[PDB]
RNA sequence: CGGCACCUUACGAGAAAUCAAAGUCUUUGGGUUCUGGGGGGAGUAUGGUCGCAAGGCUGAAACUUAAAGGAAUUGACGGAAGGGCACCACCAGGAGUGGAGCCUGCGGCUUAAUUUGACUCAACACGGGGAAACUCACCAGGUCCAGACACAAUAAGGAUUGACAGAUUGAGAGCUCUUUCUUGAUUUUGUGGGUGGUGGUGCAUGGCCGUUCUUAGUUGGUGGAGUGAUUUGUCUGCUUAAUUGCGAUAACGAACGAGACCUUAACCUACUAAAUAGUGCUGCUAGCAUUUGCUGGUAUAGUCACUUCUUAGAGGGACUAUCGAUUUCAAGUCGAUGGAAGUUUGAGGCAAUAACAGGUCUGUGAUGCCCUUAGACGUUCUGGGCCGCACGCGCGCUACACUGACGGAGCCAGCGAGUAUAAGCCUUGGCCGAGAGGUCUGGGAAAUCUUGUGAAACUCCGUCGUGCUGGGGAUAGAGCAUUGUAAUUGUUGCUCUUCAACGAGGAAUUCCUAGUAAGCGCAAGUCAUCAGCUUGCGUUGAUUACGUCCCUGCCCUUUGUACACACCG
C-alpha cells in the first residue's frame, strides 16, 4: 500500500580478496636447501603445520582458529 | 450415515465434493438395527378353532 | 307473444380469459356492408376537400427494427385486504441501558505508524483480537537467502564462506570499510525456472460458519383438473410449540423437516459393588458431667459390618395416569387426586427443500489469477505503534446509601485444572513480613494432594446518624514487592496520602415467565504477568401474565403487476 523509498545509499556485500598464489609468500626455497616456514605457522593444537599467521600490524592472526598474539 | 469431503484441485479453482452415504440399518451390526420411530407390529396369531371343554391327558 | 337481463351446463367453440353465442367453422359455402396483414416512422409529410378557427375526412414514403403484442402459470414485490405466531412483539410487571466516573470496542481527529475486517436486525468485550518483546500484518532502521534444478560464464596458478584488531553501527551484525589469514568446488554472475508472501481480489473459489430459520416448511407415487406451464393432495373451521392433530374433503396412501432420537438434571432404603466415598460398630484414646452419658482424635490391619448418603452400569418409573367439567363429544383444553416428576417433566445437541454477491483467501503445506520476489510486500534483529485525544455512539463495571457503610464474630457450594532434568504445573505445612510477598520441606500425573477450593452476598453484635457523611473511590504524590531479557507511556499486587462527578437519571430503548429475572461470588479459556471479557458453575431468590394482535418482524391466503438481474425492478 506504500512505496518503500530509501534514504541511505545502497550497500555492496563484501567480496573475497583474491591473492595470486598466496602459498608462495609463506615459504622461501633455498637452492640446494629446504623449506623456510617463514610466516610462523600457528601453534594451536586445532591447526598444526601449514596453517600460518597473518603478519599484519601489531598482531599475528590465523584464520583457522581466531586468535592473535602481541 | 458416513460422510467424506475432499477438495479437488482444478486449473480454475477448487472443486469441493461431498459424498453422503446412508447405509441400510438392517445390516448394522453394532448399533441399532432400525430407525427410532420404526414400529414393527407382529401379525395376528388368532383365528384358531376352539373346542368346547375336553381334557388332553399327556 | 315481444323486450332488458340473469343462473347452471358445455353438446359445441376458443390461445385462454371466457362465450346460448364468440355454437351449427379442414365434416371448411344462408344473404350482405365495412375493416386488418409484424413493431415503429405515423394518423406524420404532401395534395385534395369541408370548417370562421380549433380542427375533421382522405392519406403516404424514405428510413429503422426482432420482436412488439394477447391470454394464462409460478415466483418476487406493493406506501392493497384478511388471518396467524413470537417477551430477538406487545399487555401486567421486574431488572435495567440511555444521566455520573471508569473499563473496553467503533467512528472521528491526530500520527512516522496510530495495521486491519465488519456498519440495522445478522458491524461496535466480535475475528476466541485481555497487543511491553514475540504475536505484528503498521512505522524508523539493520541482517540473511532458507534464489531448489538444467544451463552458460568464472573457477584449483583457487569459484567462494567464515573471520581477530581499529573505524563504522543502536548493536561483541566481518553489515561495510582498513586487515592479510583461513576454507576448498557444497559454491560467485547472467538465462530460464522457481519459491515465499497477515500483499490484492470472499464481487474469481473450496471448506467452515451465519442468515432466511429453528420459524414450520418441502416433496414425489397413483387418482382428479388443465392443450399446457402448472394445480389438487399441501384446506373453510377448531386445536397444537409445531403442515400437529381432529375434522371438512377429488383425493388416497406416503417421505423429509417437526416429533421421535441423543446428552444432561430430577426419583429409586429395588439390584451391583467400593481402604481413591461415607456411616455404624469395634480396638486404643482424649476432654465435660460423673448415669452407663455427650462431643472428639486415631485405626491403608479392628486383615470388622453395611451401602442411607457418595460414585457409576444395568434396569424400573410418566403414558397427561385416574376423576370432574367444557369441545363438532373429536383432536384437545382447563381443574382437581395420586405422584419425585403432569409448563413438549426442565435444559440443550442434531436439524429439511432450495439459496445469499452475508463473513472470512488475517486459521490452514485450502486455493485460481494479479502484484512483489534480493536495497524483498520473503525471513530475522533493534526501537516505537496498535493505548495515541477538542468529540458522537455501543457492550459493561462501580455507585448515588440506613433494605447502608465500616469493625469484629458466625460460616455454607458447584463446575473444573494441575509436573520431571523440566526450562518448570496445582501447591498445603512450618518460619519471617502490616501487607503484597519471601524462604525450607512434602503431597499430587490426581474421587487420594492443592481442596470441605472454610467464595461472596448472607446472619449476629457494635460504631456511624441523613452530612456529598464513616456513601462513592476516580485523579494524583511518595514508597515497598512480584512476572519477565526488558515494566518508561505507572503489567500487576501492597502501604500511606490525595476525596472528583454522582444525591436514582430526558427523548428513547434492552432482556425476561420459575429455582426464571435479579443480585452474589467461584473455576476454565486466553495466560511469564494482567479479567471491569467470554464459557460454565453453584449461593440467595422474587414481582407480574399465563393473554392478545394494539406496535414490530416473519409466515400464510386473497389480490394487482408493464417486475423475473425479480422494487437495489
Ligand atoms: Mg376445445
Ligand atoms: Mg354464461
Ligand atoms: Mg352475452
Ligand atoms: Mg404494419
Ligand atoms: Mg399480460
Ligand atoms: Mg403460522
Ligand atoms: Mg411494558
Ligand atoms: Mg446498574
Ligand atoms: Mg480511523
Ligand atoms: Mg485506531
Ligand atoms: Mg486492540
Ligand atoms: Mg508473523
Ligand atoms: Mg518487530
Ligand atoms: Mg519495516
Ligand atoms: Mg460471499
Ligand atoms: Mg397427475
Ligand atoms: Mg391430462
Ligand atoms: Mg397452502
Ligand atoms: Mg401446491
Ligand atoms: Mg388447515
Ligand atoms: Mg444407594
Ligand atoms: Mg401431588
Ligand atoms: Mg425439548
Ligand atoms: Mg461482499
Ligand atoms: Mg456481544
Ligand atoms: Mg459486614
Ligand atoms: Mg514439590
Ligand atoms: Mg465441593
Ligand atoms: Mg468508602
Ligand atoms: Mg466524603
Ligand atoms: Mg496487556
Ligand atoms: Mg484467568
Ligand atoms: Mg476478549
Ligand atoms: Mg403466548
Ligand atoms: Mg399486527
Ligand atoms: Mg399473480
Ligand atoms: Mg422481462
Ligand atoms: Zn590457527
Amino acid at each position: 500500500r506504500k512505496k518503500k523509498v530509501y534514504t541511505t545509499p545502497k550497500k555492496i556485500k563484501h567480496k573475497h580478496r583474491k591473492h595470486k598464489l598466496a602459498v608462495l609468500t609463506y615459504y622461501k626455497v633455498d637452492n640446494e636447501g629446504n623449506v623456510e616456514r617463514l610466516r610462523r605457522e600457528c601453534p594451536a593444537p586445532t591447526c598444526g603445520a601449514g596453517i600460518f599467521m597473518a603478519n599484519m600490524k601489531d598482531r599475528q592472526y590465523c584464520g583457522k582458529c581466531h586468535l592473535t598474539l602481541k | 450415515i458416513d460422510i467424506a469431503i475432499r477438495h479437488v484441485l482444478m486449473r480454475q479453482g477448487v472443486l469441493g465434493i461431498k459424498v453422503k452415504i446412508m447405509k441400510d440399518p438392517a445390516a448394522n451390526r453394532f448399533g441399532p438395527r432400525a430407525l427410532p420411530d420404526a414400529v414393527k407390529i407382529a401379525e395376528a396369531k388368532d383365528e384358531d378353532e376352539v373346542i368346547p371343554a375336553p381334557t388332553v391327558k399327556s
